[PDB]
RNA sequence: GUUGGGCGUUGCGCCAAACUCUAAUUUAUUGAUUACAU
């Protein structure tokens, strides 16, 4: 039937083992747009294989490009992948906080499109523009199992025609991959995105613990819920207190029905 | 009120192609800028006895000058290296020091109504975790300048870094042990930070867990163990010289010792 | 000279003039090797003939500046790396908005700077028969499409003064220039001069051609002899040689060796045919090395396989 | 847990104390570790080890509320407990730097990136201070 | 998935609405569409302009909490 | 960390060599090029 050469290459890549090679294989065989006739069973197989091959991979930030941000004119950095710790050292007034603030406003976008359907997030405000310039741009490349996702977030002052339009091609890809993996299997591990700002100095207080048993019940227990108020700093302790109460209550409520069951077995004997 | 009328917004939305009206809009924006500039120019001219208070905060943060606010939408403006910018976007440590010094100076000038030198008053100031957001360059300077800008002020503070706690004499720094108070040993006023860490904070200068530290310890054990060239001194020397470099005052000494040991086995051949 | 000869062949130009021929475009999507879907809009089998004819007519009075190996006759991807072989450093640009933002407003003035005169009716013909309307509605926005047979040459004409000025600047700083569509690669022998080249290309891309296209501030990549260096698929060795790369170099030789043992299906015989044919346009030598190692009898069985 | 004023109780040196009255230098770390552990458990369903997840954790100004005795054991302990999480962090204490390879520390001054000198791993604290902070 | 697909009418052309909410993951099986109701609201908004005192319909609900 | 050579228990294992401006190639039913069937 003369399967296209690109399709054969993708099949060979999937046989070698990749997660995107089978993603773009269950979306090539599930629609007529990509140029091949839609086969449902052999697309479902590729979707299952793509979801199965996602396990064991680590999601890391590879490089970053600041242009006319808070204090940096043009910055290019590459974070190590074989090492799991990067340290920024400098004077108070050089801009180490600026790079972290630039990693967020993109991590917020990634979390928003990985958890919610909002397709919104943070952006470059007018006060963060470099004094004198008009345009700013932040670019971040996300890595997963050696396969990279592009990103760029930019702004322009509303007096000149915009010379840098926003683009989120790869993060939509990553969110769709993870959501499909969740769809086929409810217990697929997802990456963690969070920052802890200096405001965690006053994290624990009696006020927070006083009313921790007066919050909504459905705000703590589901996979897609460990993302709200997670990149705002201020490591949450009220929700942790509620969670600890529920786990200790599961231990103190079960293990007694177990004791009751053992007593019932003894009585029946 | 006039430029934000709903009728104006409706008129602007109705006719997108309004270049003739766009010219008037840009003229209005130019008038906006001119009026705001004039209103702000009616400010940055003169000052009062506030100048003495202002001089207190320019010393702790070098490169800072021309602190005013803006009569346009409210903000406070500094000048850092000929770059005028708002206070809200300063660094965390810079804002911490600025707020601290400004508050103390305000207190001191309000308590002392009429003095030639209002800024050196009598009182008590307590600071907790003075090294919270400060670079080590400012840590060894924070206190000697603090005692100079404010003279007759007690400054009982708590620290968590050796750099800040080696500019004060050894008899005026207090150590809280498990349950008792102890005094620091002599030699803290101008000593090396490593000595302060080792004999005041009870921490080793070399992390006693890393692989390279253990390798160096084994190398120093082997050099003095009468086998200075038994292939393992060789392996570990080839590793550590490449890692640290041939020029460091930890391996240069020990390589000199190895050279002396090499020389020691020359005249003993005839024995 | 377009409207005069338009009706000479297939005298149906009276129709299809008012029936929005720019709308006559099929949109499909090809999968990339990695993340991404590439929209391609190609004309109906009839419009491509007219577009090829008008390309041939346009080629009569035009000039294309050198150092731009973008779809000019008799210039493969090898000469792109031939210029760049003698350099030590490289700065690979990648332009954004791949051919999909080159509006017809930016071609007529480019031709005016080119010093060629075009008729108003001929201008309407160019605007109507050599562009694509995405909205598919009347009085829409016209953008060039990746896939039209008329895309390469117009994409070259719209960037001609930029290429000349960047080449003039690169000559004075001992910098080699080349460009394949949008794969601008800058190479030099001096150290710490590529920043000036990047600033110059950024400030000249926003002055003549306007703020229309910008530099993708994500794929700006640096390289030297320390790491891998490539110019459009061709690998430049540290010994100043043009080769494919060790992985492909061993893949092809493993396949041609397996040919001798006869353990390969007929599907991959065409794969080896294509790979051996392609290992003549980049490395003219590799096949000679295979002949030196395996023999002429081995090579002269795939190139003429039955 | 103690249910009278709905408060937690933790034991140190055979002394029962409430979390709300602990030292300021021990509640920030407590909440940080608790939040990371809870989020990893929530994001990673039933598994042999639920703390082996991936992602980006940005600990900003790690030197807060830490005696210079835990700074030599904070990064390696986070990496030992959480061995599959990236930990891009910023610091100003020169006793955190001398536990990581020199190729990872990224010095910043005057809006530019400078690589660390050779051998920033376990060494004399004065040398790392002098050659990374320009402080005598 | 979950969807409410109530359809309204104003003595004439039907003005539909679908209110849907799906868990992340199975996202393509139900989506909301507010086209008709937005159009109807635009109709009343235009009506208030041409005639300032134009009639509007009454919408209200009463739970058990009216007298409790 | 990257590049070119060699052997063959060859959709790549091993051996033998080298290089470090702070810094690695992905698009077809399109157009240019190599090659077979014409
Ligand atoms: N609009 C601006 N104009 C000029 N400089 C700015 C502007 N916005 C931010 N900055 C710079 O950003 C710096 C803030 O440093 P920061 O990002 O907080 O890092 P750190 O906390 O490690 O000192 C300041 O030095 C300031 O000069």
């Amino acid at each position: 039937q003369n399967l296209p050469s690109r399709i054969t290459k993708l099949i060979k890549k999937s046989e070698s083992g990749d997660f995107a090679s089978s993603y773009q294989l269950y979306k090539v065989f599930g629609s007529k747009e990509y140029g091949v006739e839609p086969d449902e069973k052999m697309s479902d197989y590729f979707k299952e294989l793509s979801a199965k091959q996602l396990e064991g991979g680590q999601l890391r930030v590879a490089d970053i490009h600041l242009e006319n941000y808070k204090g940096f004119e043009s910055l290019i950095m590459d974070f190590s992948m074989k090492k799991n710790s990067t340290i920024l050292v400098g004077n108070n007034g050089c801009g180490k906080s600026t790079i972290l603030d630039a990693i967020q406003k993109g991590l917020t976008h990634l979390s928003s499109r990985l958890s919610t359907r909002s397709h919104n997030g943070d952006g470059i405000e007018k006060h963060e523009l470099r004094k004198g310039q008009n345009y700013a741009s932040i670019a971040i490349n996300y890595d997963y199992m050696g396969i990279r996702f592009p990103m760029i977030i930019a702004t322009t002052e509303p007096g000149y025609e915009d010379r840098a339009k926003s683009n989120y091609s790869g993060i939509n890809e990553l969110g769709s991959i993870f959501k499909t993996a969740h769809s086929i299997n409810p217990n697929v591990s997802f990456p963690l995105i969070a920052m802890y700002t200096v405001e965690r100095a006053n994290d624990v207080s009696t006020r927070d613990i006083e009313n921790s048993e007066e919050i909504k019940e459905a705000q703590i227990w589901d996979k897609f819920k460990a993302y709200n108020k997670s990149l705002t700093g201020k490591a949450d302790f009220k929700l942790f207190f509620r969670w600890f109460k529920e786990l200790i209550e599961i231990e103190n409520s079960d293990n007694a029905d177990i004791t009751a069951l053992r007593a019932e077995i003894r009585a029946k004997e | 009120k006039d430029l934000d009328n709903p009728l104006l917004k409706a008129l602007l939305a109705e006719n997108k192609n309004s270049e003739t009206t766009k010219k008037l809009l840009e003229d209005h924006q130019n008038s906006l800028k001119v009026l705001k500039e004039k209103l702000n120019s009616y400010y940055s001219v003169n000052s009062k006895t506030l100048h003495t208070v202002e001089d207190a905060m320019y010393s702790f943060l070098p490169g800072f000058s021309n602190l005013k606010l803006q009569r346009a939408p409210l903000d406070l403006i500094v000048d850092k290296n000929n770059v005028s910018l708002s206070v809200l976007q300063l660094s965390q440590g810079e804002k911490t020091i600025l707020a601290l010094i400004a508050d103390i100076a305000r207190r001191l000038t309000l308590l002392n109504p009429n003095s030639v030198n209002p800024l050196d008053g009598t009182g008590i100031v307590l600071i907790d975790e003075i090294d919270l957001h400060l670079h080590p360059s400012w840590q060894q300077n924070i206190i000697p300048r603090l005692e100079k800008t404010f003279k007759n002020i007690q400054f009982i503070v708590t620290t968590h870094s050796p750099q800040v706690c080696h500019t004060i004499d050894s008899q005026n720094i207090w150590l809280l042990k498990n349950g008792q108070k102890f005094k620091a040993p002599k030699g803290v006023r101008g000593a090396i930070s490593s000595w302060v860490l080792e004999n005041l904070f009870e921490v080793a200068q070399r992390p006693p867990e890393d692989k390279y530290t253990k390798l160096l310890q084994e190398y120093k054990n082997l050099v003095f163990s009468e086998k200075y060239a038994s292939e393992d001194a060789r392996k570990l020397g080839a590793t550590l010289s490449q890692h640290f470099g041939p020029d460091d005052e930890t391996l240069v000494e020990l390589k000199l010792e190895i050279e002396k040991r090499i020389w020691e086995d020359d005249f003993e051949k005839d024995q | 000279d377009i409207e005069t000869t338009l009706q000479k062949a297939y005298p149906d130009f009276d129709v299809l003039l008012k029936s929005r021929p720019a709308t006559h475009y099929k949109v499909y999507k090809i999968p990339k090797r990695t993340i991404g879907y590439r929209i391609i809009a190609q004309p109906t089998p009839r419009v491509k003939a007219i577009q090829r004819d008008i390309i041939e007519i346009l080629k009569q009075h035009t000039h294309i500046h050198d150092a731009a190996t973008a779809y000019v006759d008799g210039k493969n991807i090898l000469d792109n790396a031939k210029i760049h072989q003698s350099s030590v450093y490289l700065l690979k640009l990648d332009l954004v908005n791949f051919f999909n933002k080159i509006t017809p407003e930016l071609l007529f003035k480019a031709l005016a700077r080119q010093k060629v005169d075009i008729s108003d009716t001929n201008k309407n013909l160019l605007k109507q028969f050599c562009f694509w309307n995405r909205t598919k509605r009347k009085n829409g926005a016209l953008v060039l499409s990746v896939g039209a047979p008329s895309s390469p040459f117009i994409s070259n004409i719209v960037m001609s003064s930029f290429d000349e000025e960047i080449s003039s600047f690169c000559k004075e700083n001992k910098i080699s220039y080349s460009r394949y569509a949008d794969d601008l690669t800058f190479s030099t022998n001096e150290r710490d001069v590529l920043g000036l080249a990047h600033q110059k290309v950024k400030t000249t891309l926003i002055r003549f051609f306007g703020t229309r296209i910008i530099i993708n501030n994500n794929k700006i990549v640096y390289s030297s002899k320390a790491h891998n260096r490539h110019v459009t698929g061709v690998t430049l060795t540290n010994n100043n040689k043009l080769s494919l790369g060790r992985e492909r170099k061993r893949y092809i030789t493993s396949l041609v060796f397996k040919f001798k043992e006869g353990k390969l299906s007929n599907v991959d015989i065409n794969h080896l045919r294509g790979l051996i044919g392609f290992a003549y346009n980049i490395e003219p030598a590799f096949i000679e090395r295979l002949e030196k190692k395996y023999g002429e009898s081995t090579i002269k069985s795939i190139k003429k396989y039955s």
